[PDB]
């Protein structure tokens, strides 16, 4: 189980 | 996180409510943020992924009023009410919590419509395939439902076997009909030896066997 | 117009090497990552992986990762897929579409590539012979007459088949295409038209089989 989601947002 | 839909197949009839359903085998609801990180796609025959929703409910732009995305945590479910012949398609939740990306197995829509008999027509083979050698002789099934249908071959009324090949289309996006071409390829030399070719066609929606038929 | 446009397909043999190209035009290339997609046999969608422009940061599929490589130029506003050694296993259609970078935003994928179907075979590549469906009595009844044409014994995939260069579309039927013994595909596409305004229209098949160089456009009179 992971509760972080990977983020991918560059802006 | 691996996606499992349900069900693999689908037949709903033209006005009724279709069900599909996605499970994660962990989680894509974020507690943080109040999101669901998981999307719905169509895929229609010729064309890419359309987008449906994303953040689980929300909707897209120009995507129909009938569509609807909805539950949470490891269960969502795609709601199409009021079935049109165009939603015919394969359906795909995907989610986006973590990598990789992964869709689910795939969901395929048939459409249930009235029984439609075929129109059966036969096509001789052209004189510039006889002049470089074989013979095609293409039988045509045009607009039918159900999807299943048998062809028989009969050279001058003689049951053929091992020398034909057929192709039913998928199924259709406005009036939800198959349609299927058989082909009885021969050699110039044995076309020659025989006079009348035909196209024996059975189906659901006719109540005895249909031949189109020709002379050589 | 938000427009993502793929190389044609790519025939090629088990070793050789290959990229395909994915040309994003507008919209802003830095506001998105650019993704790529596999097309299973049958029903299934392989999420391959992503990449940023500007960044130049790779996240792929664990199990296609080392096997294949992305990369991006900037100045041409193109994402590309490359394959430094072929298998014949990686015969497939293969999409592009971009996923939303800005901040606190669904990384979704809301427009896609057309596609392109790479394959890899030893097999020679061979052009279709185009045949006409000609329209008879045989295929004509109910005011409805029948035509088509016959494009016979070609590898690989695909062939892509239009009528009068797309003008005629409702009630075409290009079926799928049939694997003969020798290993050659064949395939037929059709129409359903009037029979009163045969002599008034011409109807033309447009073949084109890319892998071999090979558009024809075959005229179906009736007989
Ligand atoms: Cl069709
Ligand atoms: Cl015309």
């Amino acid at each position: 189980i992971v509760y972080k989601p990977v983020d991918l947002s560059k802006v | 996180i691996q996606l499992t839909q349900s069900p693999d197949s689908l037949a709903v009839s033209l006005g009724e409510r279709a069900t599909i359903n996605c499970k994660s085998s962990q989680s894509v609801f974020y507690r943080d943020n109040n999101k669901n990180y998981l999307a719905w796609y169509q895929h229609k025959s010729g064309q890419p992924p359309k987008l449906l929703f994303f953040w689980a409910s929300s909707r897209e732009s120009g995507v129909s009023d009938r569509f609807s995305g909805s539950g949470s945590g490891t269960d969502f479910t795609l709601t199409i009410d009021n079935l049109q012949a165009e939603d015919v398609a394969l359906y795909y939740c995907q989610h986006y919590f973590n990598i990789p990306h992964n869709f689910g197995q795939g969901t395929k829509l048939e459409i249930k419509r009235t029984v439609a008999a075929p129109s059966v027509f036969i096509f001789p083979p052209s004189d510039e395939q006889l002049k470089s050698g074989t013979a095609s002789v293409v039988c045509l099934l045009n607009n039918f439902y159900p999807r299943e249908a048998k062809v028989q071959w009969k050279v001058d009324n003689a049951l053929q076997s091992g020398n034909s090949q057929e192709s039913v289309t998928e199924q259709d996006s406005k009036d939800s009909t198959y349609s299927l071409s058989s082909t009885l390829t021969l050699s110039k030399a044995d076309y020659e030896k025989h006079k009348v070719y035909a196209c024996e066609v059975t189906h659901q929606g006719l109540s005895s066997p249909v031949t189109k038929s020709f002379n050589r | 117009q938000v427009q993502l446009v793929e190389s044609g397909p790519e025939m090629r043999k088990p070793g050789e090497s290959l990229k395909i190209s994915c040309k994003t035009s507008g919209y802003i290339f830095s506001d998105y990552w650019t993704a790529w997609v596999r097309q299973l046999p049958g029903k299934g969608l392989q999420w391959m992986g992503i990449i940023y422009s500007g960044d130049s940061d790779t996240r792929y599929h664990p199990s296609v990762q080392g096997h294949v490589t992305m990369s991006t130029d900037s100045s041409l506003t193109t994402a590309y897929l490359q394959w430094s050694s072929l298998k014949a296993s990686d015969t497939g259609i293969y999409y592009c579409a971009r996923l939303d970078a800005r901040v606190d935003a669904g990384w979704q994928l809301d427009s896609w590539g057309q596609g392109t179907l790479v394959t890899v075979s030893s097999a020679s590549t061979k052009g279709p012979s185009v045949f006409p469906l000609a329209p008879s009595s045989k295929s004509t009844s109910g005011g409805t007459a029948a035509l088509g044409c016959l494009v016979k014994d070609y590898f690989p995939e695909p062939v892509t088949v239009s009528w009068n260069s797309g003008a005629l579309t409702s009630g075409v039927h290009t079926f799928p295409a049939v694997l003969q013994s020798s290993g050659l595909y064949s395939l037929s596409s059709v129409v359903t038209v009037p029979s009163s305004s045969l002599g008034t229209q011409t109807y033309i098949c447009n073949v084109n089989h890319k892998p071999s160089n090979t558009k024809v456009d075959k005229r179906v009179e009736p007989k």
